[PDB]
C-alpha cells in the first residue's frame, strides 16, 4: 500500500512548492493520476484477500472504499477552488494540505491489517475534518458542529480503545489476518454485553445510528463543500468498514444483542426520510437522506447474512457517489444564491436544462432507480432483512416510498415550478460545475455495467 | 393554429356583441360609450357584457378587472394586454 | 365608476412601452445570423448493419455458450415426420365420428 | 391578415330556439337580451345536426351496398 | 341460473353441491355401463404439448385443428371445419357433464322422495 | 413574417 | 332549509358563507386599512428593489429567513420539559421502537422455534 | 440582517407582544403567537393554517407560485401547504359527510363482496372429466407409484 | 376580503361578484345555451326584484342568505377557461417565461447572432437606468409620511418621465413564447 | 388552399376529410354486415342450449323405487 501512501504524501510538495496560480491544476492532475493508479487494488482473489506486508492488506471490502476515497480528492479540489478563490495563498495551501492528509489518513484506515493501527487512523481521521469545518465552514455554527462532531466520536471511541487493548491483551494480538482464524465464541455475561457495547457504538456513531446521529445535520451543513463530500462520501462509511471487521469478535453474542439497534435503524429510517419532508435547508435535507440510507447499512451488517454485506458496502459505494454529488449540486447553487433556503431559487430548469438533467439523474439514483448499484445495495439488503423477518418489508416498503417522496421534491422545489423574480444573479453553468457532476455521476453509473467489483469479500 | 389578435379585430369583435346585445342601439354605439354614463346600462348589465367578453374570446377577466371596464376601449386595451398584440 | 384618470393616464402610459418593447421583440431580415456552414441509407445503417452485428454476436459469442439461447422444442403431431431421423410418427387411432 | 366578420344583423333568432326561450319567457313578463349573440349556434350550416342513431349509422348506407354487391358477388363465384 | 334460486333460496338438501358430485356410484342406476374411450394416446398429446386443461377426452380434435393450422399458414382463415369439429366435441363434452348435473339432481329428488315415503310409511 | 425573438437562457456553456 | 356547511380542519369555512367578512363596522375598517398599509409598504420597498437596475442578486426576505430560523435554530432555545414534552416525547419517541422491537422479537421467536423444530418449509432456500 | 429581526422567546409583556408584532410585520391585534407550553415556536405567529390555495390567484403576487408576498409573514407550515401538498380549500360536500359516503360506500362493497363469495354462482353441470387417472403423469405423479383408477363412463 | 387597491370588497360588489359566480356554475349546470338563456334570465329577474332595498341590514341579510342557496346550489365540477386558475392549461407556458435578464448572460457568439436586437436592447437598458433615479425621487415626493396607504402607483406627471417602477411590466414575457 | 379560420358559421370543409370519413363509416358498415352474415353465432350462439328436465330417466338411470 506503499505505492499509495508515498504519493499522496508526494502531495504535499507539490500543493507547497508550486507556482501561486498553479496550485489547483498541479493537486488536480496528480491526485487523478493517484486515482487511475488505484485500479490496481482490484487484484482480488476468491479464497485470499490482497495481503500486503505485516501493515496493509486490501479485501474486497476495503478495495472500492480506497477508489472512491483516491477518487474522492480531485473531485473536492474541483469543488472547492471556486469559493476559496479569494483566500489567502497560504491559507490555500494549508486547505489542500488538510485534504491530502485527510486522504492519507483514509487510505491506511481501510487497510489496517491491525485493529489499534485502524483506532490511530480512525481516529486521527478527525483532526484535518475538524479544521476544514471549524476553519472555512462559512456560518456562525461550525464551532458547535465541529465540537458536536469531536465529542460525540470521541465518546464512543475511547471505549473502543479500551476494548481493543483488551483484546490484544487477551487474543494476543489485533491483527485481523489472525483473528480469522483466533477467533473465540463471545459467550453470554454483561462483560461481553460491555465488550459487544465497546466494539460497536462508536461505528454507530460514526454511520449514524439514529438517536446518535445530531452532530451529522451541523457537521454536514456547516462543512465547506470539500468538507460535506468527504463526510458524507466517506466518512460515513469508516463506521460499516469498521463494523464488518469488528463483529468478527463479536459472535454468537450479536444474534441477541444487535436488537434495539436494528429497531433504532429501521424505526430511524422511517423518521429521518420523513424528516426529510419537511427540510427547508436542502443541505440538511440531503445530511437526513444520509442518515437514512445509512440505517439500511447498520440494519445490514447487524443480521450478518452475505446479501447483507454484499448489499451493504454496495449500498455504501453507491450513498458516497450519489450524496457526494447532491451536495455538489447545493453548492452550486449556493455559489448562485448565497443561502441555503430550498424554497428560494425555484425554477431552475427554465435557466440551467444540463444542470437540472444533473440534479435529475442524482435524484434518480438516489430513489435507488435500477439498475443502479443505489439499487442493487437497496435490493439486496431489502432481500436479506426479508429473510431476517417477513415483517420488516413494511418498514422497508414504505421507506422506499417516503425515499421517493423526497427525492423528487427536492427535484420538484427546486428545478421545476415558476423561477424566483427577484434573483437574477443566476449565472449559466461554468464547464468546472459540470465536470465536477459528470465525474460524480458517470462512474456511478458504469459501476452498473460491472457491479461485482463493489460487492464486498463473499461475493 | 391560434390565429394573432389585432387592435382592429379586437375591436371589431368587442363592438361586434355589443352591436347583437337588446339593450344597446347599434347607432349610437361607439369605442368610447360608457355604459353606465352614455348608453345608460345598469351594473348588471356591464357585468354580463365583461361575461360575454370572456365568452367571446375565450379567457376570464377577474372581478377587480371586470369592475373597472366602462367602455368598449377599455375593454379592447384590456384584451390587448392580456394578449401582447401588435408584437 | 371604472379607473381613476391616474390609473387611466398610468395604465396608457404603460400600454405604449408595452407596445414599443413587443414590437422590438422582432426580428430583423438579416437575424438570424449563422456561421459559415444514397436513398436507403436507413435500410443500411440502422436495418442491415445491426443484424450484421447481433448476428455475429449471437452466432459466434452466445450461441457458443451453453443454454444461452434455449429454444422450445418444435411440436410433434401425430402424421409427421422427423428432418433428423425419418420416423414417421403413426397417426391417431380412428374416430368415433361424431356428425 | 384583415378578416372579414359576416354581419350582425343576419343572426336573427327567428326559426331558433332562442325563439321558443323568448316565448317562454315573455310569457311570464321577462325579454331576453342576448338573443343574437346566441343565435350563430343555432343556424347556419351548424343547423339541423344529427341525431344519435344518426350519428351511429354514418355510412350505413354505402357500406350495405358494398355489403349487397360483395354478397352477391360471393353468391355468383360459387357458380 | 335458476338452479341459483332452487339451492340459495330453496334448500341445499335436493340441490347437488357443485363442489362434491357425483355422491352416488356410478353403477346405480346404470346396468352396463360403458367407459369414456380416449383418443389420442398420452404420448401424442405428450409431444403435442397440449395445456393441461385441453389434455380432455376430446383433445384428438384439437390436435388435428393444431396440426392444420400449423400446415395452413400463413392462410389463417382456412381451417375452420377442424376447429368446428373440435367445438362440437367440446359442446358434446358439457352435454355429458350436464347430463352429470342433471343425473345428481334427480338421484337426490329420489333419495327426498324416499325420506319422504319412508318417514309416511313408519 | 413577424418572426418572434425567443428569449432563452445562455445555451452556449 | 339547507344544510349548513360544516367547515373542518382540511376544508375551511368559505370568505362568501363566514358572517365576519360582512362587518360594516368601522373598527375592521380600521383594521382592513391598516393592514392594506402595512402591506402596501413592504410592497413598495420590494419593488424599489426588484426594479432596481444597478441591483444584480437576491432581495433578501427576512420573512424567510425569520421562517427558516424559526423552524430550526429557535427551537431548543424556546423548549420548556413540563407534562405535555415529556408525554409526547416519551409516547412518540420510545414508544414506537417497544412496538416494532416486541413485534420483530415475537416473530423471531416464534421463526426460529419452527425452524429448530423442523416446522418450517426452507427446502429451497439456501440464498440468506 | 440582525438580530432584533430574528425570533425570540415568547412575548409576555404587551409591549414585547408589540415589538414581536412590529418585528413579523403585521398587526398587534393580528398578531397571536403559539401558545407557551414549551414546543419550540417561540415568539412566532400562529396563522390561521390556510393553505396556499385558498388565496386570491388573480392578485399580483411577488411570488405567484406560492401565492405569498415578500415580507409577508409566513406560515410555520409553508413547506407543507403550498399547492404541491395538503389543500385545505372549500369542498362543496361537508367533509363528514364524505367521510360517511366513502365508509359506506367501500363497507357496503367489501360486505357484498363477501356475500358474494360465501354465495357463489355456477353453472348446471358436472366436473371436467380428465383422462388418464385424472392426468397422473401430466400433473407431476411420479411412475413408479400407482394411483387409484379414476374410471369415467358414458352418459 | 383582499384586493391590492381597495381595503375591502363593498357591497355592491359582493353582489356584482355573487352575480357572475350565480351565473357562471349555472351555466356549468345547464350545458346548452337555450337553456342557459332562459334560466340565466330568471336568475337575471331573480337579482333585479330585491335592486332597490334601502335598508343596508336587510340588503347584507339577502345577500348572506343567497350565498347560502349559491352554496347548496353551485355546479361540483364548475366551468373553468383554460388559462383560469384551476383549468388545463393554466400557467402550462411557465416553464417558457424566461426572463430578460437572461439575455445579458449570453456569449457573445450568440449576442452576434442577433445584432440588431441587442444594439436595440442596450437603448432599452440606457433608457431604464436613465429614468430609475427620476422615478425613484417621484415616488419618495409623492408618497405620504407612514408610507403608501395603497398598493396603486401613480403615472408619469412630466413629459419625457416614464411611470414609477415600470421595467417588469414592460418588459414581462409573453404568454406564449 | 389550407383551412381560413371563420367566425361565427361553419367552417371551411375539404373534400379530402369527408371522403375519407365516408369510406372508413362504409368500410366499418361493411365490415359489420360482412362478418355478422358470414359467422352469425359469435353473437346468437353456436350450439343449441339442451333443456336438462327433456331427458328421460332411461339415459340419465333412474331405476323408479
Ligand atoms: C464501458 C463502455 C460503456 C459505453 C456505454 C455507456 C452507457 C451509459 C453510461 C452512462 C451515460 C450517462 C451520460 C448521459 C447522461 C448525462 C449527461 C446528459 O444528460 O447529457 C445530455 C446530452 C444530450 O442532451 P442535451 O439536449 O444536449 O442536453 C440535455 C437537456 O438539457 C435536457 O436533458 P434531458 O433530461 O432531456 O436528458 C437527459 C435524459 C433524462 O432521462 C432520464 O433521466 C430517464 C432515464 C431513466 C429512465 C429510463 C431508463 C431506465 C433503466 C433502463 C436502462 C438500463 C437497462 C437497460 C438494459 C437492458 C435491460 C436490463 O437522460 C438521457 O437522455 C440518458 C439516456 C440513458 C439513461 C441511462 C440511465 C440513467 C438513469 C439514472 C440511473 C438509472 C440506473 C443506472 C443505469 C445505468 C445504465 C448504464 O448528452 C450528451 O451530451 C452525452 C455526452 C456523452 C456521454 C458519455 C457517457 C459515458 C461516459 C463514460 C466515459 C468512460 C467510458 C467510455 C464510454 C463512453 C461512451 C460514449
Ligand atoms: C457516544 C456516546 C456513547 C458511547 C458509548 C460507548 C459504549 C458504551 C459502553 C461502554 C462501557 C465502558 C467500556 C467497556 C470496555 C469493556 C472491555 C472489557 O473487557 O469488558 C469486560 C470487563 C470485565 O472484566 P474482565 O474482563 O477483567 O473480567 C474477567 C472475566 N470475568 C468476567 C469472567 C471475570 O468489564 C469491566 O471490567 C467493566 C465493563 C463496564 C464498564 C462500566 C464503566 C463505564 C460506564 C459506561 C461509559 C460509557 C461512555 C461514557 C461517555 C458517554 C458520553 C459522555
Ligand atoms: C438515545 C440515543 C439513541 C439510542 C442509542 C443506544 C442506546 C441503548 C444502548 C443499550 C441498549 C441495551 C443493551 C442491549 C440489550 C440486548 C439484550 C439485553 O442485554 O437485554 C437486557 C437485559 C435482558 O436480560 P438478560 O439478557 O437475561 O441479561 C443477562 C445477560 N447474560 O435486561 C436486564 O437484565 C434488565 C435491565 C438491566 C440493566 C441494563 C443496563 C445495561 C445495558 C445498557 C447500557
Ligand atoms: C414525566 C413528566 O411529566 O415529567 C414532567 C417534568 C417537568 O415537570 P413540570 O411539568 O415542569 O412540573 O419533566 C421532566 O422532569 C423532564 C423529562 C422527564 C423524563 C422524560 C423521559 C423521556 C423523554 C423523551 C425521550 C425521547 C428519546
Ligand atoms: C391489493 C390491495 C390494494 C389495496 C389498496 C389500498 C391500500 C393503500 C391505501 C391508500 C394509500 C395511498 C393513498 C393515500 C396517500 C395519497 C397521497 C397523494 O397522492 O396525495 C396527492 C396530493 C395532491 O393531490 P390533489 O390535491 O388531488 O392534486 C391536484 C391539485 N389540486 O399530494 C400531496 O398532498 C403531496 C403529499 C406529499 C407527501 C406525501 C405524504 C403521504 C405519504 C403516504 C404514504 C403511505 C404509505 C402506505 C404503505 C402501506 C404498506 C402496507
Ligand atoms: C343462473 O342464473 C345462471 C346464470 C349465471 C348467474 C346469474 C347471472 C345474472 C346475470 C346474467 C343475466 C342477465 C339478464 C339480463
Amino acid at each position: 500500500m506503499l505505492k499509495y501512501i508515498i504519493p499522496t504524501m508526494m502531495l504535499m510538495p507539490l500543493t507547497w512548492l508550486s507556482k501561486n496560480s498553479m496550485i489547483w491544476i498541479n493537486t488536480t492532475l496528480h491526485s487523478l493520476l493517484i486515482s487511475l493508479t488505484s485500479l490496481l487494488l482490484l487484484n482480488q482473489f476468491g479464497d485470499n484477500s490482497l495481503n500486503f506486508s505485516l501493515t496493509f492488506f486490501s479485501d474486497s471490502l476495503s478495495t472500492p472504499l480506497l477508489i472512491l476515497t483516491m477518487w474522492l480528492l480531485p473531485l473536492m479540489l474541483m469543488a472547492s477552488q471556486h469559493h476559496l478563490s479569494k483566500e489567502n495563498l497560504a491559507r490555500k495551501k494549508l486547505f489542500i494540505s488538510m485534504l491530502i492528509l485527510l486522504q492519507l489518513f483514509l487510505i491506511m484506515t481501510f487497510t489496517a491489517t491491525e485493529l489499534i493501527f485502524f483506532y490511530i487512523m480512525f481516529e486521527a481521521t478527525l483532526v484535518p475534518t475538524l479544521i476544514i469545518i471549524t476553519r472555512w465552514g462559512n456560518q456562525t455554527e461550525r464551532l458547535n458542529a465541529g465540537l458536536y462532531f469531536l465529542f460525540y466520536t470521541l465518546a464512543g471511541s475511547l471505549p473502543l480503545l479500551v476494548a481493543l487493548i483488551y483484546i490484544q491483551n487477551t487474543m494476543g494480538s489485533l491483527n485481523f489476518l489472525i483473528l480469522q482464524y483466533w477467533v473465540q465464541p463471545m459467550p453470554n455475561s454483561w462483560s461481553n454485553t460491555f465488550m459487544w457495547l465497546a466494539c460497536m457504538m462508536a461505528f454507530m456513531v460514526k454511520m449514524p445510528l439514529y438517536g446518535l446521529h445530531l452532530w451529522l445535520p451541523k457537521a454536514h451543513v456547516e462543512a465547506p463543500i470539500a468538507g460535506s463530500m468527504v463526510l458524507a462520501a466517506i466518512l460515513l462509511k469508516l463506521g460499516g468498514y469498521g463494523m464488518m471487521r469488528i463483529t468478527l469478535l463479536l459472535n454468537p453474542i450479536t444474534d441477541f444483542m444487535a436488537y434495539p439497534f436494528i429497531m433504532l435503524s429501521l424505526w430511524g429510517m422511517i423518521m429521518t426520510s420523513s424528516i426529510c419532508l419537511r427540510q427547508t435547508d436542502l443541505k440538511s435535507l440531503i445530511a437526513y437522506s444520509s442518515v437514512s440510507h445509512m440505517a439500511l447499512v447498520i440494519v445490514a451488517i447487524l443480521i450478518q447474512t452475505p446479501w447483507s454485506y454484499m448489499g451493504a458496502t454496495a449500498l455504501m459505494i453507491a450513498h458516497g457517489l450519489t450524496s457526494s454529488m447532491l451536495f455538489c449540486l447545493a453548492n452550486s447553487n449556493y455559489e448562485r444564491v448565497h443561502s441555503r433556503t430550498m424554497i428560494l431559487a425555484r425554477g431552475l430548469q427554465t435557466l440551467l436544462p444540463l444542470m437540472a438533467a444533473w440534479w435529475l439523474l442524482a435524484s434518480l439514483t438516489n430513489l435507488a432507480l435500477p439498475p443502479s448499484i443505489n439499487l442493487i445495495g437497496e435490493l439486496f439488503v431489502v432481500m436479506s432483512t426479508f429473510s431476517w423477518s417477513n415483517i420488516t418489508i413494511i418498514l422497508m416498503g414504505l421507506n422506499m416510498v417516503i425515499t421517493a417522496l423526497y427525492s423528487l421534491y427536492m427535484l420538484i422545489t427546486t428545478q421545476r415550478g415558476k423561477h424566483t423574480h427577484h434573483i437574477n444573479n443566476i449565472l449559466p453553468s461554468f464547464t468546472r460545475e459540470n465536470a465536477l457532476m459528470s465525474l460524480h455521476m458517470l462512474p456511478l453509473l458504469l459501476l452498473s455495467l460491472n457491479p461485482k467489483i463493489i460487492l464486498g469479500p463473499l461475493y | 393554429d391560434a390565429p394573432p389578435l389585432t387592435l382592429e379585430g379586437i375591436k371589431d369583435r368587442v363592438l361586434y356583441v355589443l352591436k347583437l346585445y337588446d339593450k344597446i342601439d347599434p347607432e349610437k354605439l361607439s369605442v368610447n360609450s360608457h355604459f353606465m354614463k352614455d348608453l345608460g346600462l345598469d351594473s348588471l348589465d356591464q357585468v354580463e357584457i365583461i361575461m360575454a367578453m370572456e365568452d367571446e374570446f375565450g379567457f376570464e377577466i377577474p372581478d377587480i378587472d371586470a369592475e373597472k371596464l366602462m367602455c368598449p376601449q377599455e375593454i379592447v386595451d384590456y384584451i390587448a394586454d392580456k394578449k401582447d398584440v401588435y408584437e | 365608476s371604472g379607473y381613476t384618470p391616474d390609473e387611466k393616464l398610468r395604465l396608457q402610459q404603460l400600454r405604449e412601452l408595452r407596445r414599443r418593447w413587443l414590437k422590438d421583440q422582432e426580428l430583423s431580415p438579416r437575424e438570424p445570423v449563422l456561421p459559415p456552414r444514397r436513398h436507403s441509407i436507413f435500410a443500411f445503417t440502422h436495418v442491415l448493419i445491426p443484424v450484421w452485428i447481433i448476428h455475429y454476436y449471437l452466432k459466434y459469442h452466445v450461441t457458443t455458450k451453453p443454454y444461452t439461447i434455449v429454444e422450445k422444442k418444435p411440436r410433434i403431431f401425430p402424421g409427421d415426420t422427423i428432418l433428423e431421423t425419418g420416423e414417421v410418427i403413426p397417426p391417431m387411432k380412428e374416430f368415433p365420428d361424431q356428425h | 391578415s384583415k378578416m372579414e366578420l359576416p354581419d350582425y344583423k343576419q343572426w336573427k333568432i327567428e326559426g331558433t330556439p332562442l325563439e321558443t326561450v323568448q316565448e317562454k319567457l315573455a310569457a311570464r313578463g321577462l325579454r331576453d337580451p342576448w338573443g343574437r349573440n346566441e343565435a350563430w349556434r343555432y343556424m347556419g350550416g351548424f343547423a339541423n345536426n344529427v341525431s344519435f342513431v344518426g350519428a351511429l349509422l354514418k355510412g350505413f348506407k354505402w357500406g350495405f351496398a358494398a355489403f349487397v354487391v360483395a354478397v352477391g358477388a360471393e353468391y355468383y363465384l360459387e357458380s | 341460473g335458476a338452479h341459483l334460486a332452487r339451492r340459495y333460496l330453496g334448500d341445499a338438501s335436493v340441490e347437488p353441491e357443485p363442489l362434491r358430485m357425483p355422491t352416488f356410484p356410478p353403477d346405480y342406476g346404470f346396468p352396463e355401463r360403458k367407459e369414456r374411450e380416449m383418443v389420442a394416446t398420452q404420448q401424442e398429446m405428450n409431444d403435442a404439448q397440449l395445456v393441461l386443461q385441453q389434455r380432455d377426452y376430446c383433445a384428438h380434435y384439437l390436435i388435428r385443428f393444431l396440426k392444420c393450422k400449423r400446415d395452413s399458414f400463413p392462410n389463417f382463415l382456412a381451417c375452420k371445419h377442424e376447429q368446428h369439429d373440435w367445438d362440437y366435441c367440446e359442446h358434446l363434452d358439457y352435454v355429458k357433464r350436464m347430463k352429470e348435473f342433471e343425473r345428481e339432481r334427480r338421484l337426490l329428488q329420489r333419495k327426498k322422495r324416499r325420506e319422504q315415503r319412508e318417514a309416511d310409511m313408519a | 413574417g413577424k418572426r418572434l425573438f425567443i428569449i432563452k437562457p445562455s445555451g452556449f456553456y | 332549509s339547507f344544510p349548513k356547511y360544516e367547515p373542518s380542519r382540511l376544508a375551511s369555512l368559505p370568505t362568501t358563507l363566514d358572517p365576519a367578512e360582512y362587518d360594516i363596522s368601522s373598527e375592521t375598517r380600521k383594521a382592513q386599512a391598516e393592514r392594506l398599509a402595512i402591506r402596501s409598504r413592504l410592497k413598495r420597498e420590494y419593488q424599489l428593489q426588484y426594479n432596481d437596475p444597478s441591483r444584480r442578486g437576491v432581495v433578501e426576505d427576512p420573512a424567510l429567513i425569520r421562517w427558516t430560523c424559526a423552524r430550526s435554530a429557535n427551537v431548543y432555545p424556546n423548549f420548556r420539559p413540563n407534562t405535555k414534552t415529556s408525554l409526547l416525547g416519551a409516547l412518540f419517541g420510545i414508544g414506537p421502537l417497544i412496538f416494532w422491537y416486541y413485534v420483530f422479537k415475537t416473530d423471531r421467536d416464534r421463526k426460529e422455534k419452527l425452524i429448530q423444530e423442523g416446522k418450517l418449509d426452507r427446502t429451497f432456500n439456501i440464498s440468506y | 440582517i440582525t438580530k432584533d429581526m430574528l425570533p425570540g422567546p415568547y412575548p409576555k409583556t404587551p409591549e414585547e407582544r408589540a415589538a414581536a408584532a412590529k418585528k413579523y410585520n403585521m398587526r398587534v391585534e393580528d398578531y397571536e403567537p403559539y401558545p407557551d407550553d414549551g414546543m419550540g415556536y417561540g415568539d412566532y405567529p400562529k396563522l390561521p393554517d390556510r393553505s396556499q390555495q385558498e388565496r386570491d390567484p388573480w392578485y399580483d403576487w411577488d411570488h405567484p407560485d406560492l401565492r405569498l408576498n415578500w415580507g409577508e409573514p409566513m406560515h410555520w407550515d409553508l413547506d407543507m401547504y403550498i399547492r404541491n401538498r395538503v389543500d385545505t380549500s372549500p369542498t362543496p360536500v361537508n367533509w363528514n359527510l364524505m367521510c360517511k359516503h366513502l365508509f359506506g360506500f367501500v363497507a357496503f362493497m367489501l360486505f357484498m363482496f363477501w356475500v358474494g363469495e360465501t354465495y357463489p354462482t355456477y353453472q348446471p353441470v358436472g366436473p371436467k372429466q380428465y383422462p388418464y387417472n385424472n392426468l397422473y403423469l401430466e400433473r407431476g405423479g411420479d411412475p413408479n407409484k400407482e394411483p387409484e383408477p379414476v374410471v369415467h363412463y358414458e352418459i | 376580503a383582499f384586493l391590492p387597491s381597495a381595503a375591502y370588497l363593498t357591497h355592491q360588489q359582493k353582489v356584482l361578484q355573487l352575480y357572475k359566480r350565480a351565473l357562471r356554475h349555472l351555466e356549468s349546470r345547464c350545458v346548452h345555451r337555450d337553456k342557459y338563456r332562459y334560466f340565466a334570465c330568471l336568475l337575471r329577474a331573480r337579482f333585479d326584484e330585491h335592486k332597490n332595498e334601502k335598508d343596508m341590514v336587510k340588503a347584507t341579510q339577502l345577500l348572506r342568505e343567497a350565498e347560502k342557496e349559491f352554496w347548496h346550489g353551485q355546479h361540483p365540477q364548475p366551468y373553468i377557461f383554460p388559462e383560469s386558475p384551476g383549468g388545463t392549461s393554466y400557467e402550462r407556458y411557465e416553464c417558457y417565461k424566461v426572463p430578460e435578464w437572461c439575455l445579458d448572460d449570453w456569449h457573445p457568439s450568440e449576442k452576434a447572432m442577433y445584432p440588431d436586437y441587442f444594439a436595440k436592447r442596450e437603448q432599452w437598458k440606457k433608457l431604464r437606468r436613465e429614468s430609475w433615479e427620476r422615478e425613484v425621487k417621484q415616488l419618495q415626493e409623492e408618497t405620504p409620511v407612514g408610507g403608501p396607504r395603497t398598493e396603486a402607483l401613480p403615472p408619469a406627471r412630466k413629459q419625457g418621465d416614464l411611470p414609477p417602477l415600470w421595467w417588469h411590466i414592460v418588459t414581462r414575457p409573453r404568454e406564449r413564447p | 388552399a389550407h383551412i381560413e379560420p371563420r367566425y361565427r358559421q361553419f367552417p371551411q370543409l375539404t373534400r379530402s376529410q369527408v371522403i375519407q370519413a365516408e369510406f372508413f363509416s362504409a368500410t366499418m358498415w361493411f365490415w359489420i354486415l360482412w362478418r355478422f352474415w358470414h359467422d352469425s353465432d359469435a353473437v346468437l350462439g353456436h350450439f343449441p342450449y339442451p333443456d336438462p328436465s327433456q331427458w328421460t330417466d332411461e339415459e340419465l338411470g333412474i331405476p323408479p323405487d
